[PDB]
């Protein structure tokens, strides 16, 4: 099985230098059989092509002419990765920056494994990390043989915040809802799941806010109020 | 002639579950069988859908499939799922630079789901910050249309709330909504009642969530 | 009625095949205004792209038909633009001339150690191109009938004046 997992600052303050990694698993960077690329989304202009390295008997390189003066693409042979560095960032790059593997066979040339994404901003602002706040099922979120429990992720900056039920074990009934903006600057959002009121005595509910730009691991425990 | 440009049609298409759906994508310069489709879900990398225009990667199941070679290619469901909720991109690799299409949204329509109601008080460890949230909750309803209103000792609120709606759900081609009313602690201690009234289509009558601040 | 088929082979007019065609007395054939044979049928050895053209019989004048030839690529040259001396971190771009019939549908690019390269157009741009990447490199080309094979044609990177 193949997997890449990308790493990187996600707040890159104006005019300095983007820099992100891409982690190979279960492939090598040196293999004549692909390249290593990069590609970066946003809202603003889509999916766009940034670059990629790969090596035959030397190590090449191709880049997009719109980051042909900024852009660095080197691979790591020692730790099995390959790199991204943008210099001189304007908040047009803010974006989600993808890393994948490109099969370069004779026929067939697609990016069949992709990275997770990186979310990366542009801003002077500083990092500010989220303050978690339990959503407690009571009577009055309560319909029925349903509850519904919950997280309140408050006054982060900047996106994105990520957030699992039971270190992933809780998939079923979540709902993350998309951040808001709020006056200040900052972000904000929730996320709900609905549970049996039954096993509200048995079973325990961990909201896991994940917001890497500031390091920030929270685990909140739900527990129920009867009010 | 320059970069080869990709451009899908439509931008956007409705469709129930069941439904034939065909996406079309051209070239502007000829690409041969170069050509890649992928499916983005919410919130997921692309994911390799078909490769070699008519190829299907690995996993992808049978209901998709690819057409087409030189300028013109085509993406098909024949029998449209609920999972299938995506933007789909077409991208050519005959030539570098390497470019995808501006993609389709795909929307599943489905039956009328009349919301299910809830709100959260603000918790204690909030209220010693020196602010409360009040949240509100509407859970798996269609269609999108749905009206909030705070309510606080029956006096309809105004510029203190914000509001945000999910993406169609991967299961049930629903929405949820979440209705979050921001006050100061001491705003939110000198009042009692806080209500939240919804009105929607699968709803008779607007439905009322409410609670009482000292219980 | 005066008019001229092909005969001998199926079709398939591929450049290794022995090509013919005959006339439906005192016969008479002609391509180019020339007349290439006085008999009912007029025959290929083996028969070459440039045999491929408009022929016509008389014994009364026949209408033009068109000999078409397909063949693999060949007379593969790698072209260099500017040249094949480029100085480091800039444009090097390598064009595999090719000539075939039907045209080139994908090309293969190799280098000196005969790895593959991720390319499949007719172009092939190198930027920023290294010292490291001098060498030799050649193309391939493929159609309906078979592949084609270009020279090594090296390409040297020179540092710059500083
Ligand atoms: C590369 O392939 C060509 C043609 O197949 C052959 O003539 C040549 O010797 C090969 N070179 C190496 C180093 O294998």
């Amino acid at each position: 099985q193949v997997q890449l997992q990308q790493s990187g600052p996600g707040l890159v303050k104006p005019s300095q230098t983007l820099s992100l990694t891409c982690a190979i698993s279960g492939d090598s960077v040196s293999s004549n059989s692909a390249a290593w690329n990069w590609i970066r989304q946003s809202p603003s202009r889509g999916l766009e092509w940034l670059g990629r390295t790969y090596y035959r008997s030397k190590w090449y390189n191709d880049y997009a002419v719109s980051v042909k003066s900024r852009i660095t693409i080197n691979p790591d042979t020692s730790k099995n990765q390959f790199s991204l560095q943008l210099n001189s960032v304007t908040p047009e790059d803010t974006a989600v920056y993808y890393c994948a593997r490109e099969v370069t066979g004779d026929l067939e040339d697609a990016f069949d494994i992709w990275g997770q994404g990186t979310m990366v901003t542009v801003s002077s602002a500083s990092t500010k990390g989220p303050s978690v706040f339990p959503l407690a099922p009571s009577s009055k979120s309560t319909s029925g043989g349903t509850a519904a429990l919950g997280c309140l992720v408050k006054d982060y900056f900047p996106e994105p915040v990520t957030v699992s039920w039971n270190s992933g074990a809780l998939t079923s009934g979540v709902h993350t809802f998309p951040a808001v903006l709020q006056s200040s600057g900052l972000y904000s959002l929730s996320s709900v799941v609905t549970v049996p009121s039954s096993s509200l005595g048995t079973q325990t509910y961990i909201c896991n806010v994940s917001h890497k730009p500031s390091n920030t691991k929270v685990d909140k425990k739900v527990e129920p109020k009867s009010c | 002639t320059g970069d080869i440009q990709m451009t899908q049609s439509p931008s956007s298409l409705s469709a129930s579950v069941g439904d034939r759906v065909t996406i079309t994508c051209r070239a502007s310069q000829t690409i041969w069988s170069y050509l890649n489709w992928y499916q983005q879900r919410p919130g997921k990398a692309p994911n390799l859908l078909i490769y070699a225009a008519s190829s299907l990667q690995s996993g992808v199941p049978s209901r998709f499939s690819g057409r087409g070679s030189g300028t013109d290619f085509t993406l098909t469901i024949s029998s449209l799922q609920a999972e299938d909720f995506a933007t789909y991109y077409c991208q050519q690799s005959y030539s570098i630079p390497q470019t995808f299409g501006q993609g389709t949204k795909l929307e599943i329509k489905r039956t009328v789901a009349a919301p299910s109601v809830f709100i959260f008080p603000p918790s204690d460890e909030q209220l010693k910050s020196g602010t409360a949230s009040v949240v509100c909750l509407l859970n798996n309803f269609y269609p999108r249309e749905a009206k909030v209103q705070w309510k606080v000792d029956n006096a309809l609120q105004s510029g203190n709330s914000q509001e945000s709606v999910t993406e169609q759900d991967s299961k049930d081609s629903t929405y949820s909504l979440s209705s979050t009313l921001t006050l100061s602690k001491a705003d939110y201690e000198k009042h009692k009642v806080y209500a939240c009234e919804v009105t929607h289509q699968g709803l008779s009558s607007p439905v009322t969530k409410s609670f009482n601040r000292g219980e | 009625d005066v008019r001229v088929r092909k005969i001998k082979p199926l079709s398939e007019i591929h450049s290794g095949n022995s090509v013919s065609l005959q006339c439906d007395v005192q016969f008479f054939w002609e391509k180019n205004g020339r007349l290439l044979g006085k008999e009912s049928q007029l025959n290929f050895d083996s028969i070459s792209p440039e045999d491929a053209g408009s022929y016509s019989c008389w014994v009364t004048a026949s209408k033009a038909w068109t000999l078409e030839v397909l063949y693999a690529p060949r007379r593969l040259r790698v072209s260099m633009s500017p040249g094949d001396q480029v100085m480091e971190g800039k444009s090097a771009t390598l064009t595999c001339e090719s000539d075939a019939n039907p045209p080139v549908s994908h090309y293969t690019w190799f280098d000196w150690n005969n790895q593959s390269l991720p390319y499949h157009s007719q172009k092939l741009r190198l930027e920023p191109v290294k010292v490291q990447h001098s060498g030799a490199y050649w193309c391939q080309g493929t159609n309906s009938v078979g592949k084609g094979r270009s020279p090594l044609s090296t390409l040297t990177v020179y540092y710059s004046p500083e």
